[PDB]
């Protein structure tokens, strides 16, 4: 596979890390393990030791009050990776001998056994105005030259891999998130009975909370006004132990419940960021810089065993209160990511271009031969592209993504490669399912280069409509009706094909972190808003141009570890004419 | 009864050197605050700036006083510049505390309490606590503008400047509304604030040690640093203020417990002294706030790689 | 009931002197140096001048309200004619430095280009406020207050015993007051009427030609030209004009029916002239992007 590889300023020391993020199983945590290429000419005699430290910042810019560092360290690692003696006794995993043949006589494997009861890597808001690092657990893994642990440590000779310690859902699903309060007040007929139900345990990031509420109010007190509150509670027990509250999704409902009546009523909430950036305080999870990462995960204490670890122990909670003319209860749910199949890519995948040179434009194949189709890209993509199958006039579908990865449902006749820039499909037995023409996309940038197109001759889903033609330089918009996706975890990739030529993006929505970004070539024009009551994508339309006339898709793909476009639309065909 | 000999041209003295020194420190601080409040942008810049306004008005209206103090014991000015006069420098006085004590609840919540001072909002916090520090030291130090008056000739034409009661207190109540606003004087003078400092540099001393407590030999040295400007600060708030205090304590208790002319002479001779010395902390709150601040001092005066990525062999 | 109605007058100068300067300090302290030019340099110490101006009036309030008695002590009297002789004086010289640069910038630099670097612009403030205060310095030296009657109406009457000659003190008295009105008005004034003079030279040389703009143009430039002659003229130009008609009666044996008129006006105008500096940040906010 493809392996993390950082160097020291200097460059001696380069340490070789498999993934960045860490999956923590409750009762123990997999090994930090890697390698630590080290030069021996340079280290005359000195060693090489990594560091595995969990820091905790509390106050910004440490040394605020002229003195006072204000960071912590919740838990710290050592191991003296050169010279490693029988002392060592640690086996090695299957990443420590795949790096060592593939590195020679500068193979020195560490390994971390961080113990079981530790804080997630839940990084605080660092605040709108507020400025410098954000107050919250972090962890490293650094791989410093010195000859004693207190020795001086040299900024030229430390490396630093920031890592991350998040927990992943559990296979099992846990009980039904219920609660219910009954609270009595002046009247003396019956208090108000409110029950508040929760779909499952664990909510996967950003999909739809289904909040069931039912209450009954048999006095004649009534309720004005309902409100629904998924609610982060960071309960940081450093120093002085105290938890804390920041709404994440809100809902106020103006529903009432008159005297005498029983209510019931299935809200849906879905937390997302895009309108939470202002709220401080807030946790997010584990970021490696400055990049735009989710709500905080919940945490997984050990089962009853918790000692109120010292740091940002996460938890989540959907508060249903009725006010009267104060009634709460609490549900105390799990919003935390699946275990994706790919180590998840904490930098924006496709951040803030690259031309996909695809060849041969044509080529032709009987039946059960072996064919390639390569590509290249102008600037590096790093196993972040893709493959699609366009059959004529028929949407392209997902094949390959990360270059390596055979999308599930899809026969395994087609395989994805990898070397440098060159990013290669390869087919075991050319079935007669392939009159179609293969393109290949890169989303590592905004800039979502599709293949020039490959045809090679054998010789749920997303509804898209409101499409209008002979418009010379009117507007529209087309709409796309997403049956199965929410776009608070779905990202809305229009894209447009233009007769016998490659797919172009059109414009893409993120609903979940708020960005959307457009195509270069159609920016002040074309406009992207989806629009969640109904799950329905908007592509707005201004000022068409000639060029423009072209078969429009909508797209899909997972708002986090984005994949590819994987489920399409049939394709809507504009032309831009009298 | 009568005041010592030498103070009637020595406390002038005192009182206009206070004046220059506290000018020159507290318009300077000011400048400089004004001139790096982008730069700075600290929820203690607007303390620090209150304290500067505080002091400088403390000592802005003391050389008519030093004047009047030549003049053994006689107003010049106009009556309604003895209320003006008088009104300042009280409302500096519990302002200079107030501030004191506002940075000392700021400093408490960066040091003691880092979380609730990152999430909260240390701008708009501030702003909100400096205005109700001002407007609650206006609103204290009213009274003084009606209490003093100018008047008491006593057959020798000296039109004195003084804390007038008659006007609130009957001739049977001068004693007692006298002795209640001198008793909210002092306690809202430093009774609360003097207490909630005392709690407040107890927890952050306590704070400073338990952190430096380990991680290096010159952690500890620093933390000995530390300790030694937290127990100057306190302790120059002490020397400065206490000894006014005691003798408004003990002036009062004159009256009751009715101290010895002699012990009650010395109290009037070195209570123009205890002034000097409570100006003493405008005097030097620059040096004390404003030295230690490095963002005053400025405004008056290696690569880590990034992440690569490299594929392997099956 | 003059007296009374006059130091009305005062408080309402007062008043809108400090909202108008104070605003207009304000918004020239919050503009950045880099906005801030050698014009806004100027602007703002006049603003300062008129604030001082209006800020030391008060105690003059109450001086007229107990009919030209002053009980708000001796030496006070003293400093409030010091700030008010040198924030007229500060005004004047800066309003006529206002003029002379934009005069020099209009059209001046492209055709000669023998100017001081508006950095220097801040030492020609200091240097104008220094000459304010040393040409100040006489009022304040001979400003001593006393009730000069029966009754204890002591009041600050600049005196003159310094002189120490009683036949010499109508010639120093004169000689100093000529100097310091022809300095407040003539020299500051006939300085920037000239000034005033060469741009009218200019604009009518200049606007020969017709433009679409042209008669808009031309009527705001109307219209800011008369208004920037008649707001020193109305205001100061009455105030020395009497100053000197008092100076030179004696020499002209002024029946007493103009003398005794000569003080009547004198508090009046002295509003009058007050006026012009609460006035002044008004007109110079309207006219601003003009003036650019
Ligand atoms: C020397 O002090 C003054 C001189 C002039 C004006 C004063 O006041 C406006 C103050 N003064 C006062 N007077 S006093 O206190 O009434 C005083 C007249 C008399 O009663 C008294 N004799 C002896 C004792 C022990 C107590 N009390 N109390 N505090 C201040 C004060 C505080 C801080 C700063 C300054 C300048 N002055
Ligand atoms: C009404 O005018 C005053 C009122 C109160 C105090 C004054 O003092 C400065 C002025 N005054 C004065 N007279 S005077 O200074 O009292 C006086 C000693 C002498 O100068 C004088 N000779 C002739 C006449 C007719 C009057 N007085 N001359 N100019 C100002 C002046 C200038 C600018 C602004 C103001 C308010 N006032």
């Amino acid at each position: 596979t493809r392996v993390f590889k950082k160097a020291s300023p200097n460059g001696k020391l380069t340490v070789y890390l498999g993934k960045r993020d860490f999956v923590d199983h409750i009762d123990l945590v997999e090994p930090v393990d890697g390698v630590v290429l080290v030069d021996p000419e340079y280290l005359k005699e000195r060693r090489v030791y990594v560091t595995l430290t969990a820091a905790f910042r509390y106050g910004r810019e440490d040394l605020d009050v002229l003195g006072l560092t204000f960071r912590k360290d919740l838990f710290v690692a050592n191991v003296q990776s050169f010279p490693p003696a029988p002392e060592d006794k640690k086996p090695l995993t299957r990443l420590q001998e795949r790096l060592i043949k593939k590195l020679g006589e500068h193979a020195y494997p560490f390994t971390f056994e961080i113990p079981p009861n530790l804080p997630s890597s839940v990084t605080l808001q660092p605040g709108p105005e507020d400025t410098g690092k954000a107050i919250g657990v972090d962890y490293e893994v650094k791989a410093f030259v010195a000859e004693n642990l207190e020795e001086k440590i040299h900024k030229r000779n430390s490396v630093r891999l920031v890592i991350e310690k998040v927990q992943y859902a559990p296979e099992r699903p846990g009980p039904q998130p219920t609660a219910e309060t009954t609270r009595q007040f002046l009247m003396s007929d019956k208090p108000l009975h409110l029950e508040a139900s929760l779909d499952k345990e664990i909510y996967y990031h950003g999909e739809p909370i289904s909040v069931n509420v039912h209450v009954t109010n048999n006095t004649n007190k009534t309720v004005k006004k309902i409100k629904i509150s998924v609610r982060q509670y960071a309960d940081i027990v450093l120093f002085n132990t105290a938890q804390y509250k920041v709404p994440v999704a809100m809902e106020e409902a103006d529903d009432t419940v008159a005297p005498s009546s029983t209510f019931s009523k299935v809200y849906t909430l879905t937390p997302f960021l895009a309108n939470n950036r202002e709220k401080r305080g807030l946790a997010l999870d584990g970021k490696l810089k400055h990049e735009d990462t989710n709500l905080a995960s919940s945490t997984l204490l050990r089962e009853g065993a918790n000692r109120e670890i010292l740091g940002i122990i996460v938890s989540y909670k959907v508060k249903v209160k009725l006010v009267v003319s104060d009634v709460a209860v609490e549900l105390p749910f799990t919003l935390m990511h699946p275990k994706p199949k790919e180590e998840p890519p904490h930098r924006e995948v496709p951040e803030h271009d690259i031309q996909m040179t695809q060849s041969p434009s044509s080529l032709s194949a009987s039946v059960g031969d072996r064919v390639t189709i390569t590509c290249r890209a102008s600037q590096s993509v790093s196993s972040a592209v893709a493959w699609y199958q366009q059959k004529p006039g028929k949407a392209p579908k997902l094949l390959i993504y990360s270059a390596s990865s055979l999308y599930s449902g899809v026969p395994s006749r087609f395989s994805g490669s990898r070397s440098g820039t060159d990013f290669t499909l390869t087919i075991s037995s050319l079935q007669p399912e392939d009159f179609a023409t293969y393109y290949c996309q890169q989303y590592k940038y905004v800039p979502v280069t599709f293949g020039q197109g490959t045809k090679v001759e054998i010789k749920v889903q997303l509804v898209e409509s409101g499409g209008g033609l002979v418009q010379p330089g009117g507007s529209l918009r087309l709409s796309c009706a997403a049956s199965g996706f929410n776009v608070y975890s779905s990202s809305i990739h229009w894209v447009r094909q233009a007769p016998g030529k490659g797919l172009e993006w059109v414009a893409s929505i993120s609903s979940y972190y708020g960005y959307t970004y457009y195509a270069d070539s159609v920016k002040g024009r074309f406009t992207i808003s989806a629009d969640t009551s109904k799950n329905t994508a908007y592509l707005q339309m201004n000022s068409l141009r000639a060029e423009d006339t072209a078969v429009y898709y909508c797209a899909r793909s997972r708002q986090f570890w984005y994949s590819g476009l994987d489920y399409w639309g049939q394709g809507t065909l504009v032309t831009v004419s009298s | 009864y009568t005041d010592w000999k030498s103070s009637g041209a020595l406390i002038p003295a005192i009182y206009m050197l206070v004046f220059l020194l506290g000018t020159t420190g507290n318009g300077l601080v000011l400048w400089t605050v004004f001139r790096s409040s982008r730069e700075k942008r600290r929820s203690a810049d607007i303390f620090i700036a209150s304290l500067a306004v505080a002091d400088l008005t403390f000592v802005v209206t003391l050389p008519l006083w030093a004047t009047y103090t030549y003049r053994d014991y006689d107003w010049p000015f106009g009556t309604f510049f003895c209320k003006l006069s008088s009104y300042l420098i009280f409302v500096n006085m519990y302002a200079s505390v107030f501030c004191l004590t506002g940075l000392s609840f700021d400093r408490y919540l960066a040091i003691v309490r880092p979380v609730a001072n990152a999430r909260l909002r240390l701008r708009v916090s501030g702003a909100v606590a400096t205005a109700v520090l001002w407007v609650l030291a206006a609103l204290l130090a009213m009274p003084v503008m009606v209490l003093r008056t100018t008047g008491d000739l006593e057959n020798t034409t000296k039109v004195q400047c003084y804390m007038d009661y008659s006007m609130v207190a009957t001739v049977s109540s001068e004693w007692a509304w006298e002795v209640g606003l001198g008793v909210s004087s002092t306690t809202v003078g430093f009774v609360v604030p003097f207490t909630i400092m005392l709690t407040c540099y107890f927890f952050i001393a306590q704070t400073i040690a338990g952190h430096f407590r380990k991680e290096r030999i010159e952690g500890l040295r620093k933390r000995r640093r530390l300790l030694s400007i937290i127990v100057v600060l306190v302790v120059t708030f002490a020397l400065c203020w206490m000894p006014y205090h005691l003798v408004k304590t003990l002036y009062m208790l004159g009256s009751l417990l009715h101290w010895p002319c002699d012990f009650d002479l010395f109290l009037m001779n070195i209570f123009p002294y205890c002034t000097c010395i409570s100006y003493v902390n405008s005097c030097l709150n620059p040096f004390l706030y404003a030295f230690f601040d490095p963002r005053f001092r400025q405004a008056c005066t290696d690569e880590s790689c990034t992440t690569a990525s490299s594929s392997l062999a099956k």
